[PDB]
């Protein structure tokens, strides 16, 4: 389960509030939820946005037209899943179509991630053929503004800024190691760079979350190494020998 | 306040019908004089549209000139700044802006 | 690169601007950007523009109809990247969305080239599919004018960097400055950035070539300088004095 | 009761139309002055939709006042309580909604 | 100076109305007589588009003349160089272009 790089998608899950609390406070926990199971497929929602027109006839460079973003969509979320009449939650969805309130839904991505949307049932459908498992097919339509899985990521800044360099002479044909720890109390989300001070005695490489650095000509040579934008740095110095 | 600031969008209409003293002869014939002596004054119908909180400075702005009174103003057609007198200045409520509509008269007073 | 042949366009680079300056001046730096990694698909919005009419009664030759360029428009900049919600850049993308403001993003070709945009995010979406990577789908409408590529015809490369400092003492009260000689034959089209290696013993301020270097705490202090993207980069010394 | 407690549409029209006393004869010289001591009093078409249910309370409360008797209202336009009253409040009922339409004249006593 | 020197768009009206004395009574007879010399003078209602510059000089043109003050026309419908006058001229003032409604009247004095 990690969120910071891209996954497959097999496994995602699909629940609907049945409780009274805050759907939107606690969506980690499936307490109150109950599952969708046989899902088909799913197309969540689109967010989009209206766009208002934001020329005026006292500006200058008039060639281009200018806009601005306005009120925001939540979009419509479908699905089809396996027909099972039988099957409380399927029960549920027809008696949320029916009664039209507005209700909760969430879906859990692989990550360990949350969407939890809000709206109501626009359409139920059902697709009958021979040799194919017939399905139900909903779309939801969604009002007001949803919790998007970046709303409960977090971020981390505890400054743990460490740089242990190799801090030895190397030798033609050879090269060193540079080592940055990534842990302001363990912790990171950031990103890091590294140079020579001359590039003309040394070379540096970034890569594996290391520098590793060639002595091409001899002398004192010197790296820095900032991380992010600029948040933090340091500075390395490597002796190359005519040996 | 004296000036007004706010910017007018979509393509205002500039009224002009200048006042003159005609008498219609015979056979075709007429008689044309300008009746007035100082120019003509033009008015502007105009359109502003601002931010849901922004209406508020706009409307008491107005308010505080109320018909009577006038402001500076610069338009966007001749670029020369003159003195108008607005006297309706409808607002049209929506979800995120409001759209005032207006009737600038420019006043030699 | 080589802006005057054809290219192959692997290796094209999004970027959104954080930075408080002007995107339009140095759109080559990568000083104040962030990344938008893991990009499936590319779409820049294609320039437009309306027609007005220009026929006329009084003209000769009214068989064929007559028009001009109306106003211009910078489309819709849409492109498809893979969804990790949990890294910045995505989180930035789905806070842009919902402040609604207008920020600036530019694209990076292998040419040297660089095509920046101002705008809105108009659309955010997700397609779910099982053996496939969850791909976040985004939109943004630009406004004004843009900066296309063919407006910067000179680029000079540069290709040089130094550093002297004053690598003497500072006293308590008092500031010190660092001379950054940027001069490969005079012209030039790129900037930099400096740091403090230690952010206790002294602080650097950088502003308008000018960077002044306080002593907040005696010893010796390092000063890292790295000049855009971080091709070119150095160290200064600078020595403190408790009294 | 002395309050409407409903919430009213997007889009409402606020009209001003100041009360100022003009003297100009034909295109002469103009005067103006601000007639009435309380300005303008403005004029707020506003629309509401209601279920079927809930048009009987509002449409007794309007029918009670009854065209005099103002009461207490605070417009999402200033945010600021008034007094107003309402003389038409037309009703469009549809299959399960009710659509009013109605004007407030703001007052003083 | 005195002639329009300006192109108008393609969509231009002309109307005629003719003056005649006539003289009938229920449904009876019906009588009819030329009335005046100079039969009909036309109006053209006229439309241009031109830049947002060239705005003020067809505008200091119309107002210099303001009214009365007819001057020399040369229409596309006859080609024939006629008197007019021009009363209202209104504009509208897009982003880019301005496009001005005016009419000509012809005279003869």
């Amino acid at each position: 389960p990690n969120p910071t790089m891209p996954v497959k998608g097999a496994g995602t899950t699909l629940w609907v509030y049945k409780g009274s609390g805050d759907p939107y406070a606690n969506p980690l926990s499936d307490v109150d939820w109950s599952r969708l199971a046989k899902v088909k497929d799913l197309t969540p929602g689109e967010l989009t946005a209206e766009s208002y027109d934001d020329s005026y006839l006292d500006d200058e460079d008039a060639d281009w037209t200018a806009t601005g973003q306005g009120q925001k969509s939540a979009g419509d979320t479908s699905f089809t899943l396996a027909w099972m009449p039988g099957e409380q939650g399927q029960q549920a969805l027809l008696a949320w179509f029916n009664e039209g309130d507005t209700r909760a839904y969430k879906i859990r991505f692989p990550n360990g991630t949350v969407d939890v949307f809000r709206g109501w049932v626009s359409s139920i459908g059902k697709a009958v053929t021979a040799k194919e498992v017939i399905t139900r097919t909903v779309k939801v339509t969604n009002v007001g503004r949803p919790s998007m899985a970046e709303d409960r990521s977090t971020v981390t800044a505890a400054t743990g800024m460490t740089v242990t360099p190799a801090s030895t002479s190397v030798v033609k044909g050879q090269s060193t190691t540079l080592t940055v720890a990534f842990q302001p109390e363990g912790v990171t989300d950031k990103s890091f760079r590294a140079v020579s001070a001359d590039k003309t005695k040394a070379t540096v490489s970034v890569s594996g979350m290391t520098i590793t650095v060639n002595g091409v000509a001899a002398g004192k040579v010197n790296i820095p190494v900032v991380s992010g934008n600029g948040e933090f740095a340091a500075v390395a110095e490597i002796t190359v020998t005519a040996s | 306040m004296k000036t007004f600031r706010w910017k007018v969008k979509p393509g205002m209409d500039v009224a002009s019908v200048p006042s003159v003293r005609k008498v219609r002869f015979g056979d075709g014939y007429s008689q044309r004089a300008p009746a007035g002596l100082n120019a003509n004054l033009k008015t502007y119908s105009v359109t502003l549209s601002v931010p849901r909180e922004e209406a508020t400075v706009l409307e008491s702005f107005l308010e505080e000139h109320g018909g009577w009174k006038s402001f500076l103003w610069t338009p966007p057609y001749e670029w020369r700044q003159i003195k108008v007198t607005c006297a309706k200045w409808s607002s049209r409520v929506s979800m995120l802006r409001v759209e005032f509509s207006a009737e600038f008269e420019q006043v030699v007073n």
